[PDB]
RNA sequence: UGUUCACCCACUAAUAGGGAACGUGAGCUGGGUUUAGACCGUCGUGAGACAGGUUAGUUUUACCCUACUGAUGAUGUGUUGU
RNA sequence: GAAUGGAUGAACGAGAUUCCCACUGUCCCUACCUACUAUCCAGCGAAACCACAGCCAAGGGAACGGGCUUGGCGGAAUCAG
RNA sequence: CCUCUGGCAUGUUGGAACAAUGUAGGUAAGGGAAGUCGGCAAGCCGGAUCCGUAACUUCGGGAUAAGGAUUGGCUCUAAGG
RNA sequence: UGGAGCCGCCGCAGGUGCAGAUCUUGGUGGUAGUAGCAAAUAUUCAAACGAGAACUUUGAAGGCCGAAGUGGAGAAGGGUU
C-alpha cells in the first residue's frame, strides 16, 4: 500500500541508504504492519527487507 | 427547488440537478445541446464515444480557438472537441435521472431527455503570479446544471 | 499595472 | 518616397491565388482548334509519372558548337496504358458559353471505372449505370439512344468523347480509375461522331495519339510542401542576422497610405499542388510495353538501335517510389509537374509548330537505366553478374 | 568514502573548532575536538629567545 | 561618408527622375541627431552655454477588429456523386 | 601650447580608430538537419484594451473618415498566419 | 567528461503530430567581408615537447611575439634509488 | 411577488433629483475556453492499494546529480514546518 516509513526505518537500521533497502514485493502486507523499528528488525532477520549489494564499480 | 421550464406531465416524467459542480461552464453548455433530446440510452453511448473521442461535441457558441475536427461535420459544423470533464459529469446526471425514473416507475429505455441547462454558478479564485510583481485572478468558472427526462416512444 | 516602458525610454520621444 | 534601388518584383502575379488546388487530376483548360478538314483523332492523353533518367543523342542542329555531338538528356518516364472509351458528350455553342448538351454512356462499363462514383465502394452495392445499361438491350432503348446520336449529330459542335484509365495495369495502389474528357477534332461533327460510336468499350493506345519527337503540353498539378514562409514561397530575401523578429520575412508589407495590404504583397501559405500547364515537352520516344508470343519481350522498351542489349526501360531496382514499368510508355524531354505516380494529362499543341528545334528528329544512342535507388554503376543485372563474379550467396 | 559532520553547533573553523580524527571501536571514524596548544613559559630575563626546559608547556 | 546629397572606380542597353504621413521602428537597424557619464576648444567671474568637435550610452505589447495570405465551411439546386 | 601642464613614452587596456594576413553563411544566395516551441487534443486557465463599431474611391469637412454626400458594392460560423 | 557512496524523478502537467514564424544548436559547393556604421555574429587559433623568436624598450620586458616541426597503438632498449 | 408599515392635503425644514468628473465603493461582460501551464537530457514494464492511477507505493530496467553534489551536517531566519 505505502511503505516509505518502513524504507526509510530499514535504512536506518541497517546504516546504508534506502537505494539499498529492498523490500520483497510479494510480502507487502507483512511489511505494512511494521510500523515500529525492532518490527522492522525482525523482518530482516526473516529476509523480507533485505540489504542490496553495492553496485560494483570495478578498478581492473 | 423550482426548476426552469417545468414538464408538461410531470406524472411521468423524472428530473435532476446538480448545483456548484467543478466543470468548465462553456464547455458543459455545448456538451448539454449536444445531448438534448436524445433518447436516453443514445444518449449516455454518445457521452461515451466524447470521453473516447470517437464522437464529438460542437462547440458552436463558444467556439474562439477551437480546432476544427471531421467528427463535427456530421452536426453540420466545422469546430469541435472531445470535453471528457463535460462528459464525465453530465453521464452522473443521467445515471441519476435513470435512477429516479426506475424509482417513480417509468419505463427507464423511453426516456427522452426533454430539457437540460447549464447555469453559471459562484465561482471560486485563486490567485496567479505575473511579470513585475502583479498578482492575477486565475478563476474557476463552474456550474450548475439540470435536466428532465419524459417518457417518450 | 503593467510595466511597459523604462523611466529613461519616455516611449513617444520628439526633442 | 520612391524605392532608391531599382529591382524586378518576386514572383508572377499570373499564377496566383497561390492556393491547394481543387482538382488533382490536371484539367485540359483548352484543346486545339479542330480544323474541319484533317483527319479524327485524339487530343489528349492522361498518363502516370514514373520516374527520370538519362538518355544519350547525337544532335543535329547546325551552327551550333554541339552539332554531331553527342550530349546527355534528362527524361521523364510517363507510363500510359492504353485508354478505354466508355462515353462520348456533345456540346453547343451558346452566347452564355458552351453547354453540355448529351452524354451517351457505353453499355459495358469495367469496375475501374465505376470505381470512381463512389466514394466508398466497400461500402457500396455498386448499382452505378445499372438502370442505365438496361437501355441498351430492348427496341424504346435502343431507339431512344438512337435518336440522340442523331440529335447530337444535329444540333453540337465540339464532341468529347469520355476515357479513363486502366489503372489496373499499374503498380500503383489505387484501383479507381481516372475518368476524363477527350476533344475529338478532325472532320464534320457526323463523322467525328461516328468515329467515337465505333470506338465505345474500346482501348486507345498511346501510338495513336501522339508520334515521336512531337512537342506536347504537360498538364499537372505539382508536388506540395505544404504551409511554406515568404522567403520560400515567394524567394523574397532574407534579412540579416541582426532582425529581432525574425528574418525569413517581408519586412514592408505595404506603404501607410492604401491602408490594406495589397494582393501584391508577398506572405506565406501553401506552397504546392497547384495546377499547372507546362508547354512544349519533346516526345523523344514512344515505348512499347512488355508483350508475349513465345516469351517475354523486355528488349523493345530501352533498346536502341545502336546498344541492342535486353533492357526495360525500368531501372535496376525498379523505378523509386513506383514500380516496374511494364506497359507502354512515352518518354519526355525534361522534368514535368508533379510527384511521382501522379496523374498526369498530356495534350497536343495549342500551337503551330515550326521551329528548328521543335522540328529536330531524335535518335537516342543510349538509354541509362543504372540503379536510381543510390549511386548506382551497373546498367544491367546480367552485366553486374559479370563484372562481381560469384558471391557469397550462391 | 565515509565523510563527517561537525560534532557541535559551531559551523566555522575557529580557534575554537579545531578537531581531528579518530576511529572508534564501532569502526567509524569520528571528530573529536582538540585543547590548544600550551607553551612552556619564557624567561623573565627577556634577552633568551628560548622557552624553559622542566616545565610542562 | 551616419548621411540624404556628393564624388570616383567598374560593368552596362541604360546606369532617367519622382510620389505613396519627405511610403515603410508592435518590419529591423540605431551609425547619426536628441537626456543622464566624460574630453577638448571658444564664451561665461561662476553655475553653466555652443545647427563647434569627440567618445560611452534599455528601441516594449498583437491573442481584438479590419486588411491581405492561405485553410475549413455557408445559402440555393429534393439527396448524393460525375 | 606649457602642473588651467606642453612634448614624449616601454609595459598595460572587456577603452577610441585604420590597414594587412589568416579564417569564416557577414554576403553572392540560399539550402538541409536537430532539440524546445508554435500546431491539435485532455485538464486547468489569466491580462491589457473596449463611445458605438469595424470593406473601399473621391468629395466636402477642424484643410488625411468606419460612420456624412456621390459612386463602387455587401452572403452564416470560423482556423493558422 | 564518465563512475561508486549517498541522492533524485527533469523543476507547476500529459498525449498526438513535425506546418510557417521563432529560441538554442549544427553543416554547407565555388568565392572569401564583395555584407554592414563597423568583421557585429561565428570561424580560425588553442594542450604539451622540440626548435625559433622582430621592432621598440624605463633593459625589467616585448614573448605563448611571429614562424615552424612532432604527437596514436604496439614491442623493446637505455638512464635515473 | 412580497410580508409590516404607508400615504393625500395645508405649512415648516433640508446632507433633495446624475451619464460623464483618467470620479468613489461593489458587481459583470466582450476579449476567451483565447494567451498560456517550453530554462537546467528521461523515461519504461509489472504488481499493490484503491470507487478511481500518466503522477502514490513496491519490485524490475533505463537515466541524471557526479563529492566546488540534486550527498551528509550546522550558522542566521523560520516557528511546530
Ligand atoms: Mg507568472
Ligand atoms: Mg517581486
Ligand atoms: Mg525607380
Ligand atoms: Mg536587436
Ligand atoms: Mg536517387
Ligand atoms: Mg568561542
Ligand atoms: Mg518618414
Ligand atoms: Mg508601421
Ligand atoms: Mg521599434
Ligand atoms: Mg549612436
Ligand atoms: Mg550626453
Ligand atoms: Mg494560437
Ligand atoms: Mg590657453
Ligand atoms: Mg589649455
Ligand atoms: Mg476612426
Ligand atoms: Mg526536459
Ligand atoms: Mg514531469
Ligand atoms: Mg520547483
Ligand atoms: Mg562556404
Ligand atoms: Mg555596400
Ligand atoms: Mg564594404
Ligand atoms: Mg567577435
Ligand atoms: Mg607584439
Ligand atoms: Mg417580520
Ligand atoms: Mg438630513
Ligand atoms: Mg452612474
Ligand atoms: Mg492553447
Ligand atoms: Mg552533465
Ligand atoms: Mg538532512
Ligand atoms: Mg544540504
Ligand atoms: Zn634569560
Amino acid at each position: 500500500s505505502m511503505l516509505r516509513l518502513q524504507k526509510r526505518l530499514a535504512s536506518s537500521v541497517l546504516r546504508c541508504g534506502k537505494k539499498k533497502v529492498w523490500l520483497d514485493p510479494n510480502e507487502t502486507n507483512e511489511i505494512a504492519n511494521a510500523n515500529s523499528r525492532q518490527q522492522i528488525r525482525k523482518l530482516i532477520k526473516d529476509g523480507l527487507i533485505i540489504r542490496k549489494p553495492v553496485t560494483v564499480h570495478s578498478r581492473a | 427547488v423550482r426548476y426552469s421550464l417545468d414538464p408538461e406531465n410531470p406524472t411521468k416524467s423524472c428530473k435532476s440537478r446538480g448545483s456548484n459542480l467543478r466543470v468548465h461552464f462553456k464547455n458543459t453548455r455545448e456538451t448539454a445541446q449536444a445531448i438534448k433530446g436524445m433518447h436516453i440510452r443514445k444518449a449516455t453511448k454518445y457521452l461515451k464515444d466524447v470521453t473516447l473521442k470517437k464522437q464529438c461535441v460542437p462547440f458552436r457558441r463558444y467556439n474562439g480557438g477551437v480546432g476544427r475536427c471531421a467528427q463535427a461535420k456530421q452536426w453540420g459544423w466545422t469546430q469541435g472537441r472531445w470535453p471528457k470533464k463535460s462528459a464525465e459529469f453530465l453521464l452522473h446526471m443521467l445515471k441519476n435521472a435513470e435512477s429516479n425514473a426506475e424509482l417513480k416507475g417509468l419505463d427507464v429505455d423511453s426516456l427522452v431527455i426533454e430539457h437540460i441547462q447549464v447555469n453559471k454558478a459562484p465561482k471560486m479564485r485563486r490567485r496567479t503570479y505575473r511579470a513585475h510583481g502583479r498578482i492575477n485572478p486565475y478563476m474557476s468558472s463552474p456550474c450548475h446544471i439540470e435536466m428532465i427526462l419524459t417518457e417518450k416512444e | 499595472g503593467m510595466w511597459r516602458f523604462y523611466t529613461e525610454d519616455s516611449p513617444g520621444l520628439k526633442v | 518616397s520612391h524605392r532608391k534601388f531599382s529591382a524586378p518584383r518576386h514572383g508572377s502575379l499570373g499564377f496566383l491565388p497561390r492556393k491547394r488546388s481543387s482538382r488533382h487530376r490536371g484539367k485540359v483548360k483548352s484543346f486545339p482548334k479542330d480544323d474541319p478538314s484533317k483527319p479524327v483523332h485524339l487530343t489528349a492523353f492522361l498518363g502516370y509519372k514514373a520516374g527520370m533518367t538519362h538518355i544519350v543523342r547525337e544532335v543535329d542542329r547546325p551552327g551550333s558548337k554541339v552539332n554531331k555531338k553527342e550530349v546527355v538528356e534528362a527524361v521523364t518516364i510517363v507510363e500510359t496504358p492504353p485508354m478505354v472509351v466508355v462515353g462520348i458528350v456533345g456540346y453547343v455553342e451558346t452566347p452564355r458559353g458552351l453547354r453540355t448538351f448529351k452524354t451517351v454512356f457505353a453499355e459495358h462499363i469495367s469496375d475501374e471505372c465505376k470505381r470512381r462514383f463512389y466514394k466508398n465502394w466497400h461500402k457500396s452495392k455498386k448499382k452505378a449505370f445499372t438502370k442505365y445499361c438496361k437501355k441498351w438491350q430492348d427496341d424504346a432503348g435502343k431507339r431512344q439512344l438512337d435518336k440522340d446520336f442523331s440529335s447530337m449529330k444535329k444540333y453540337c459542335q465540339v464532341i468529347r468523347v469520355l476515357a479513363h484509365t486502366q489503372m489496373r495495369l499499374l503498380p500503383l495502389r489505387q484501383k479507381k480509375a481516372h475518368l476524363m474528357e477527350i476533344q475529338v477534332n478532325g472532320g464534320t461533327v457526323a463523322e467525328k461522331l461516328d468515329w467515337a460510336r465505333e470506338r465505345l468499350e474500346q482501348q486507345v493506345p498511346v501510338s495513336q495519339v501522339f508520334g515521336q519527337d512531337e512537342m506536347i503540353d504537360v498538364i499537372g498539378v505539382t508536388k506540395g510542401k505544404g504551409y511554406k514562409g515568404v522567403t520560400s514561397r515567394w524567394h523574397t530575401k532574407k534579412l540579416p542576422r541582426k532582425t529581432h523578429r525574425g528574418l525569413r520575412k517581408v519586412a514592408c508589407i505595404g506603404a501607410w497610405h492604401p491602408a490594406r495590404v495589397a494582393f501584391s504583397v508577398a506572405r506565406a501559405g501553401q506552397k504546392g499542388y497547384h495546377h499547372r500547364t507546362e508547354i512544349n515537352k519533346k516526345i523523344y520516344k514512344i515505348g512499347q510495353g512488355y508483350l508475349i508470343k513465345d516469351g517475354k519481350l523486355i528488349k523493345n522498351n530501352a533498346s536502341t538501335d545502336y546498344d541492342l542489349s535486353d533492357k526495360s526501360i525500368n531501372p535496376l531496382g525498379g523505378f523509386v517510389h513506383y514500380g516496374e514499368v511494364t506497359n507502354d510508355f512515352v518518354m519526355l524531354k525534361g522534368c514535368v509537374v508533379g510527384t511521382k505516380k501522379r496523374v498526369l494529362t498530356l495534350r497536343k499543341s495549342l500551337l503551330v509548330q515550326t521551329k528548328r528545334r521543335a522540328l529536330e528528329k531524335i535518335d537516342l544512342k543510349f538509354i541509362d537505366t543504372t540503379s536510381k535507388f543510390g549511386h548506382g554503376r551497373f546498367q544491367t543485372v546480367e552485366e553486374k553478374k559479370a563484372f562481381m563474379g560469384p558471391l557469397k550467396k550462391d | 568514502v565515509q565523510r563527517l559532520t561537525y560534532r557541535r553547533r559551531l559551523s566555522y573553523n575557529t580557534a575554537s573548532n579545531k578537531t581531528r580524527l579518530s576511529r572508534t571501536p564501532g569502526n567509524r571514524i569520528v571528530y573529536l575536538y582538540t585543547k590548544k596548544v600550551g607553551k612552556a613559559p619564557k624567561s623573565a630575563c627577556g634577552v633568551c629567545p628560548g622557552r624553559l626546559r622542566g616545565v610542562r608547556a
